[PDB]
C-alpha cells in the first residue's frame, strides 16, 4: 500500500519489504537545531511511520544560522513548537509531535532515538538504557568545521543486505566434473571468494538445479569454482548462475564501552592520525561545557583554549590514550566549538538520516561505530580571524561569523551566483545560500534558470514545492520559497524558464556571464554538463559540479587556471545492444523491453508524423522519394494510417490490435523457425539454438489470459487516442468483439526490374490529395512514463512480457518495466543532503580565492557502505610553444576582426607556426588542402564574413565573438598543438 | 571533436585509401560520405558503395553513426543500410579510426556472418542454396551499385 | 608488493605489482581483472588521485597500500 506516485524514485534505492518496514519505525529525535532539523527533515522525506521532537530551549537569534524553519519572530519561543508545524507540512503520511518531558521509560516507543546538542552524561543514560533493550541510537555532534557521528544498533543487529548491489547473475559455457564453472565467451561472472550462487537450467547436471547456494572460489576473471561435483555428474553444460545475499550479525558496543576502546570510520585516508584526536577533543569539549554551566568556549578565545587544553591532557591520560596530542588541531577544536555552518548541518544530517534508514529497515551496512569529520580546509586565510572579528554581533549569522568573522561575511554578501537546475541538488543549494547570506549584500544578486514544472514525484526529494506547487515553474517556486527563509533575498533572485544550451545564448550571454562570481551545476544530463563547462571555461568563471545515482555521490570543483575542467575526464557510456541481438535473438528482459518501446514508437509516433507532415508540406512525396532510406515504407504508412486502415469505431481499434498481436506474437515467430528451424545447426556442426540465443515458439491468442487481454486493451486505446475516438475499459465489449474474429490465413514464404518505381507512383497518386484535407490532423503519441492513465506504460509492458513468453524468458511487472523504459535515476534525499554541503564546503574556499591545487577537495561517497574519500584536483597541462609556457585549457588567442590572409600571416609571423586547418562551430572555415581557386576566393573575407558566408547564416546582433580552433604544423613539420582563438567582433 | 575530425581527414589525404574514400559533406565536419568498392573475389565485384557518417557532438567518446546507402544483398545490412558491426554499437573505443571502420565493413562485404544474422532470410538463402545467393548478390549489384 | 583496491560500490581486487611500476601497468592490471578501460578509471591513494606517466614510487606506495576506484555520477 506504498505511494508509488510519491516514493517512486526512492522505491528503486530500497525497495518494497524496505519501506514497508519503515513506515511501521518510530524514530525520537531530540535537539531542533540546524543538525537536528535537517535530520527530521530527511526522515520526514524518506516515510518513516511518524517522528517525535523533544527541545525545550527557548528559540535564540543565532539558531537562525542554520535553522532555516525558524523566523526572527519565534525568539523566546521553544523550537520544537516552532518547528513541528513547519515539520508536519513536508509529507502528509508522517505525523510529528512534540514531547515536553522526556522520561527513560518513555523511550521504548521507538524504533531509532538520534541525540543531538545533548551533553555525554546524558547521553550515557540514555544509551544504558536503549542498548540493554534493543534500541537503535545515533548521537551526532557539529562543532565549526567538525562533526562527529556515533551509531549503536545493538549486539545482535542482522543486516540483510550489505553493499546494496542488485545480485549477480550470468550465463555459463560448461561446468567440469571438479565444479569449475565457466562463462561464457569474453563474459565476467563479478563474483568475489565467499560468495554463494545457485544454478538453473544445468543440462547435464541437474543436481545444480535444486537451488541450493554454494561457495564460490574466484580462479579468474571469467571462471569460478563451487566444490565437488562428481556425485551429481560428470559434466554439465549452459545454464544460468544467480548470486544468493546472506544475512550477517553486527555487533554493537555500547557508548560507555566505545569510548575507552573506540572503533574508527575514516572519511579520508590522507589524514589517518586524526581521528583519535577527535576523539579526546570532543570529550574535552563536553568536560568543559559541564564546568561552565554548559557554555562552550568563545570564539577564539586564548584563556578558553588553553583550559579546554588542560580538559584534553585530562581526558587523554585518564583513557590510557598512547598519542601525542596536536596542539594546533585541538584549539583549533576549541575555536570554533559555537560555529554553527548549515553547510555541515546538511552533510552531517544527511549521513545521519542514511543511518536512521539503516535501522529501521536493516538494510546497507551501518557505521562501526565512531566517524569523525573535519573541513579543517575552508577556514579563510585571506581575511582576519581573530577575537575581535569574530565576536557575536546580534544577527542571524552569529554562528557563521563565529568561524569565518566579519570581513569573510561582507564577502559572501557581495557574491553573484549562477545556478543552473533547481531540482533536488538546486533546492539543496538554494536554501544553504539563504542560510549563509548570499547574495544580500548591495552588490549581491542570485540567478536560476530551470525549464521544467513541478510534479508529484518530485515532492519526495524537493522539499521547497508543495502538492498546492504542482504545474507550476520550480524556479519562481524556489526563489519565493527561499526569500520566505531569509527575507533579506528580497528582489536580489532572478528566476527564468531557459534550457542552458546553443538556443540561450541570447540571454545567458557576455554581459550576462561577465558579471558573475560563480557557476554552480544542479543538472542530471551529461550534454548540459560538458556545455556549462565549455561556458566556464570560456569566460574564466569558477564552476561546481555534483552529481548523485541513489546512494552515490561525487562534487567536483573547476578553478581558472589552476584546475583541469569538467570535460577533461571521460566517464563510462550508456550501454546500447546490437540491433542483431534486439530484432531477433533476445536474451534477457532488457531486450524485450528496448524491443517493446521500438514497437511503440513505429506503431502510434512514426505513422502518424508521417501522415501530419503529409498534409502540411506541399512537396514532402517528392523530397522523401529521393532523401529517405524506405520512400515505399512511408507510402505504406500514410496509405494504412489514411485509407486502407483508418478506424470508424472503437470495435475497429480493437480488430486492429488483434490483428497487430498476431503480426508481432505469432506470425514473425514462424517466419523466424522457419528461416532457422529449431533442429538447425550452425556452421561447425554445433546447434545453431544454444546459449545467448533461446528458441522461440509462436503465441496463440486466449483471451482469459491476462497479458493478452492487456495487449489489446492497451493498443486498442492507443490507436483510439492516434484517431481521437472514445475507448472503453469494460471486458465485456472486448470479449464480444473478439469472439467473432476469423484470423487470415498465413504461410511463412520460402522467398525465390524499374517497374516499382511505376508502382510507388500509383500508391502515391492512389492517395486523398492534401487539398482535399484541411485541418484534419491525427494526434501522435509521445512518450510520458508519469501518467498512468494513458496506456503507454501498459503497452510497454504487455508487449515485452508477450515477447519474453515467446522466447521463454522470465517477464517484469509495471514497476522494473517502468525503471527499464523510463531511464529512471534513482535518487534520495539524503545523497542530495551529502553533495550540497560538501559543495557549499568548497564553495567557501572558492570565495577565499584560495590559490594552491592542494586546498581544493573533490567528494566521492556511496552511503550504502559507509565510503567518504576525497582527492585534490588535477593541475591543467602545459605545453610548450614557441618556447613559452601555455595553459592547454585556460589560455586562448585574443585577435581582431581580421582577414584570413591576415590570421595566417600573423600566425606565421608571431608564433612560428604554418596554419593548416581553421574551423568554426561545426564547420571547416579554411583547410590546406583546398583547392587554390576556392582560397584564392575565401582569403580576403574577414572571419565573421567567412563564417556568415560558409554557414549561410547571418550572425547575431548579441553576438560578441567567435571562437575558433586551429591546427597548425611547425617550421619542421611536427603537428603542435595551440589554444583556440578568441575573434572579437 | 573538431580537431581529431581533422586529424583523421588530413591522415586520409596523406595516404590514398586506394579501396575507399571519405570527406565531409560541403563543409560540414560532422557528416561524411565515404565510398568502398566491392572486393574483386566477391559477389559485389566492380560495385561502388555509398556509405553515410554522422560524428556525434561527443566523438571520439560515441561511435559514428555509419549507414550503407546503396542497396545490398547481405545478410548482415538490412533494407535500412543498417550495419550488424560490433565496434559501432558497444565495441567502439576513443582509438579507432574511421579506415578501420571502412577496412572492417570491406572484411564484412568480402565474407558474411550468417551464423548471427541480421537478416534471417538472407542468411537461410546463403546456409542452404549458395548457387541462388551468389546469383541474387549478382544481381543486386548490378542493379544499384553500378548506375 | 601486494596492493588492494576498493571500488565505489565496496569490491575489492588484490593486484601484485612492484614499486616500480607506472601508474599505466596499474590501470592495465584493473581493466584486466575488471574490463575498465585505463581512461575511465580515477585511483585516489592518501588524497591524491594517480596520474598516468608517474610510478607508485612518486605516491609512495608501499605493500598492503589501499586504492579507491570512484567515478563521476549524473543524476542531480
Ligand atoms: P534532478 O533530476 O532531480 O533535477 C535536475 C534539474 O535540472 C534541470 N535541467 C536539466 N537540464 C537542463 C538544462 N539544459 N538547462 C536548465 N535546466 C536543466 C531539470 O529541469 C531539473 O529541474
Ligand atoms: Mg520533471
Ligand atoms: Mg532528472
Amino acid at each position: 500500500t506504498i505511494d508509488e506516485g510519491l516514493y517512486s524514485r526512492q522505491l528503486y534505492v530500497l525497495g518494497h519489504e524496505a519501506m514497508k518496514q519503515m513506515s511501521q519505525s518510530n524514530v525520537l529525535i531530540i535537539g531542533c537545531k540546524g543538525l537536528g532539523v535537517e535530520i527530521a527533515k530527511n526522515v520526514c522525506l524518506a516515510g518513516v511511520k511518524s517522528v517525535t521532537l523533544y527541545d525545550p530551549q527557548p528559540t535564540r537569534i543565532e539558531d537562525l544560522s542554520s535553522q532555516y524553519f525558524l523566523t526572527e519572530d519565534d525568539i523566546g519561543v521553544p523550537r520544537a513548537k516552532v518547528t513541528v508545524s513547519k515539520l508536519a507540512e513536508l509529507n502528509q503520511y508522517v505525523p510529528v509531535s512534540v514531547v515536553d518531558e522526556l522520561s527513560t521509560e518513555y523511550l521504548k516507543n521507538f524504533k531509532c532515538v538520534v541525540v543531538t546538542e545533548t551533553s555525554l552524561t546524558k547521553q550515557l543514560e540514555i544509551n544504558d538504557f536503549t542498548h540493554k533493550n534493543h534500541i537503535a541510537y545515533i548521537a551526532a555532534d557539529s562543532r565549526g568545521l567538525f562533526g562527529s557521528i556515533f551509531c549503536d544498533f545493538g549486539e545482535n543487529f542482522i543486516c540483510t543486505d550489505t553493499d546494496g548491489n542488485e545480485p549477480l547473475t550470468g550465463m555459463i559455457a560448461s561446468i567440469t566434473d571438479d565444479g569449475v564453472v565457466t562463462m561464457l565467451e569474453e563474459t565476467r561472472h563479478g563474483l568475489e571468494n565467499g560468495d554463494f550462487v545457485k544454478f538453473t537450467e544445468v543440462k547435464g547436471m541437474p543436481g545444480l538445479n535444486d537451488g541450493t547456494p554454494r561457495k564460490v572460489e574466484v580462479k579468474g576473471p571469467y571462471t569460478f569454482s563451487i566444490g565437488s561435483v562428481k556425485d551429481l555428474g560428470s559434466a554439465g553444460y549452459n545454464g544460468v548462475f544467480t548470486q544468493v545475499k546472506v544475512p550477517t550479525k553486527i555487533s554493537f558496543k555500547s557508548l560507555r564501552e566505545s569510548l575507552k576502546d573506540p572503533e574508527y570510520v575514516y572519511p579520508d585516508f590522507g589524514k589517518m592520525m586524526r581521528p583519535p584526536q577527535y576523539h579526546i577533543a570532543f570529550q574535552a569539549l563536553s568536560a568543559f561545557a559541564d564546568a561552565h554551566e554548559g557554555s562552550l568556549p568563545r570564539p577564539r578565545n586564548d584563556i578558553d583554549a588553553a583550559e579546554f587544553f588542560e580538559f584534553c591532557k585530562k581526558i587523554a591520560s585518564t583513557l590510557q590514550f598512547d598519542v601525542e596530542l596536536d596542539e594546533k588541531l585541538i584549539k583549533e577544536i576549541s575555536y570554533q566549538a559555537r560555529g554553527d555552518l548549515v553547510a555541515m548541518s546538511a552533510f552531517l544530517g544527511g549521513a545521519v538520516a542514511q543511518e536512521v534508514l539503516k535501522a529501521t529497515t536493516s538494510k546497507f551496512y551501518p557505521l562501526k561505530q565512531y566517524f569523525y569529520f573535519d573541513s579543517l580546509e575552508s577556514l579563510p586565510s585571506s581575511v582576519t580571524i581573530s577575537e575581535e572579528t569574530c565576536k557575536p554581533r546580534g544577527c542571524r549569522y552569529d554562528g557563521q561569523i563565529a568561524v569565518f568573522g566579519s570581513e569573510f561575511q561582507e564577502k559572501i554578501a557581495s557574491l553573484s551566483t549562477f545556478l543552473v537546475g533547481a531540482g533536488a541538488i538546486g533546492c539543496e543549494m538554494l536554501k544553504n545560500w539563504a542560510m549563509m547570506g548570499v547574495a544580500t549584500g548591495e552588490s549581491g544578486h542570485i540567478s536560476v534558470t530551470d525549464m521544467d514544472s513541478i510534479e508529484k514525484s518530485n515532492l519526495n526529494r524537493q522539499f521547497l514545492f508543495r502538492p498546492r506547487d504542482v504545474g507550476k515553474l520550480k524556479s519562481e517556486c524556489a526563489s519565493t520559497a527561499v526569500s520566505i527563509m531569509n527575507p533579506s533575498l528580497t528582489g536580489k533572485i532572478t528566476s527564468y524558464q531557459e534550457r542552458v544550451g546553443p538556443e540561450s545564448e541570447g540571454i545567458f550571454g557576455d554581459e550576462f556571464f561577465e558579471k558573475l562570481s560563480l557557476v554552480t551545476n544542479a543538472l542530471d544530463n551529461v550534454e548540459a554538463r560538458m556545455y556549462v563547462d565549455r561556458r566556464c571555461v570560456f569566460f574564466e568563471k569558477p564552476l561546481l559540479e555534483s552529481g548523485t545515482l541513489g546512494t552515490k555521490g561525487n562534487t567536483q570543483v573547476v578553478v581558472p587556471h589552476l584546475t583541469e575542467s569538467y570535460g577533461s575526464s571521460q566517464d563510462p557510456p550508456e550501454k546500447s545492444f546490437p540491433i542483431c541481438t534486439l530484432k531477433n535473438f533476445p536474451n534477457r528482459i532488457e531486450h524485450t523491453i528496448a524491443w517493446a518501446r521500438d514497437l511503440f514508437e513505429g506503431l502510434f509516433k512514426q505513422p502518424i508524423d508521417n501522415v501530419n507532415m503529409y498534409l502540411s508540406s506541399p512537396n514532402f512525396l517528392e523530397t522523401s522519394l529521393k532523401t529517405s532510406s524506405n520512400p515505399r515504407e512511408v507510402l505504406e504508412n500514410i496509405r494504412d494510417y489514411l485509407v486502407t486502415e483508418k478506424p470508424l469505431s472503437f470495435e475497429e481499434c480493437i480488430m486492429w490490435a488483434r490483428l497487430q498481436f498476431d503480426k508481432f506474437f505469432n506470425n514473425n515467430i514462424q517466419q523466424l523457425l522457419f528461416n532457422f528451424p529449431k533442429d538447425s545447426v550452425t556452421s561447425t556442426g554445433q546447434p545453431f539454438w544454444s546459449g545467448p540465443k533461446r528458441a522461440p515458439t509462436p503465441l496463440s491468442f486466449d483471451i482469459h489470459n491476462r497479458e493478452h487481454f492487456d495487449f489489446i486493451v492497451a493498443a486498442a486505446s492507443l490507436y483510439a487516442f492516434n484517431y481521437g475516438l472514445k475507448s472503453e475499459t469494460d471486458p465485456a465489449i472486448y470479449e464480444r468483439v473478439l469472439a467473432g474474429y476469423n484470423p487470415p490465413p498465413f504461410a511463412p514464404k520460402s522467398g525465390i526490374a524499374n517497374k516499382d518505381k511505376q508502382e510507388l507512383k500509383s500508391i502515391a497518386d492512389s492517395l486523398p490529395p492534401p487539398s482535399s484535407l484541411v485541418g484534419f490532423r491525427l494526434t501522435p503519441a509521445e512518450f510520458e512514463k508519469d501518467d498512468d492513465s494513458n496506456h503507454h506504460i501498459d503497452f510497454i509492458t504487455a508487449a515485452s512480457n508477450l515477447r519474453a513468453m515467446n522466447y521463454d524468458i522470465t517477464p517484469a511487472d509495471r514497476f522494473k518495466t517502468k525503471f527499464v523504459a523510463g531511464k529512471i535515476v534513482p535518487a534520495m534525499c539524503t545523497s542530495t543532503a551529502v553533495v550540497s554541503g560538501l559543495v557549499c564546503l568548497e564553495l567557501v574556499k572558492l570565495v577565499d580565492g584560495k590559490k594552491k591545487i592542494e586546498e581544493y577537495k573533490n567528494g566521492f561517497f556511496n552511503l550504502a557502505i559507509g565510503l567518504f574519500t576525497f582527492s585534490d584536483p588535477i593541475a591543467s597541462p602545459k605545453m610548450k610553444v614557441n618556447g613559452k609556457e601555455i595553459d592547454k585549457i585556460w589560455d586562448r588567442y585574443n585577435l581582431p576582426d581580421c582577414t584570413l590572409q591576415e590570421l595566417i600571416d600573423y600566425f606565421q609571423k608571431e608564433e612560428g607556426l604554418e596554419v593548416t586547418m581553421l574551423s568554426s562551430g561545426v564547420s571547416l572555415l579554411y583547410a590546406n588542402f583546398q583547392p587554390p581557386k576556392k582560397l584564392a576566393e575565401r582569403l580576403p573575407l574577414k572571419i565573421s564574413e567567412l563564417v556568415e558566408q560558409i554557414t549561410k547564416k547571418k550572425l547575431e546582433p548579441f553576438r560578441k565573438h567567435l571562437v575558433l580552433e586551429i591546427c597548425c604544423d611547425d617550421a619542421n613539420g611536427e603537428d603542435v598543438e595551440v589554444p583556440f582563438i578568441c575573434i572579437k567582433l | 571533436a573538431l580537431k581529431r575530425i581533422n586529424r583523421e581527414l588530413a591522415d586520409l589525404g596523406k595516404d590514398p585509401p586506394s579501396s575507399s574514400s571519405a570527406g565531409p559533406v560541403g563543409d560540414d565536419l560532422f557528416h561524411w560520405q565515404a565510398t568502398i568498392m566491392g572486393p574483386a573475389d566477391s559477389p559485389y565485384a566492380g560495385g561502388v558503395f555509398f556509405l553515410s557518417i554522422h560524428f556525434p557532438t561527443d566523438y571520439p567518446f560515441k561511435p559514428p553513426k555509419v549507414n550503407f546507402t546503396t542497396r545490398i544483398y547481405h545478410p548482415n545490412i538490412n533494407s535500412n543500410g543498417s550495419i550488424c558491426l560490433d565496434i559501432l554499437r558497444d565495441q567502439w573505443s576513443p582509438a579507432l579510426t574511421i579506415s578501420k571502420v571502412l577496412l572492417s565493413i570491406s572484411s564484412l562485404l568480402t565474407d558474411p556472418n550468417p551464423d548471427d544474422p541480421l537478416v534471417p532470410e538472407i542468411a537461410h538463402v546463403y546456409k542452404t542454396d549458395r548457387s541462388r545467393y551468389e546469383l541474387s548478390a549478382r544481381e543486386w549489384t548490378r542493379k544499384y551499385a553500378i548506375g | 608488493m601486494q596492493i588492494f583496491v576498493k571500488t565505489l560500490t565496496g569490491k575489492t581486487i588484490t593486484l601484485e605489482v612492484e614499486s616500480s611500476d607506472t601508474i599505466d601497468n596499474v590501470k592495465s592490471k584493473i581493466q584486466d581483472k575488471e574490463g575498465i578501460p585505463p581512461d575511465q578509471q580515477r585511483l585516489i591513494f592518501a588524497g591524491k588521485q594517480l596520474e598516468d606517466g608517474r610510478t607508485l614510487s612518486d605516491y609512495n606506495i608501499q605493500k598492503e597500500s589501499t586504492l579507491h576506484l570512484v567515478l563521476r555520477l549524473r543524476g542531480g
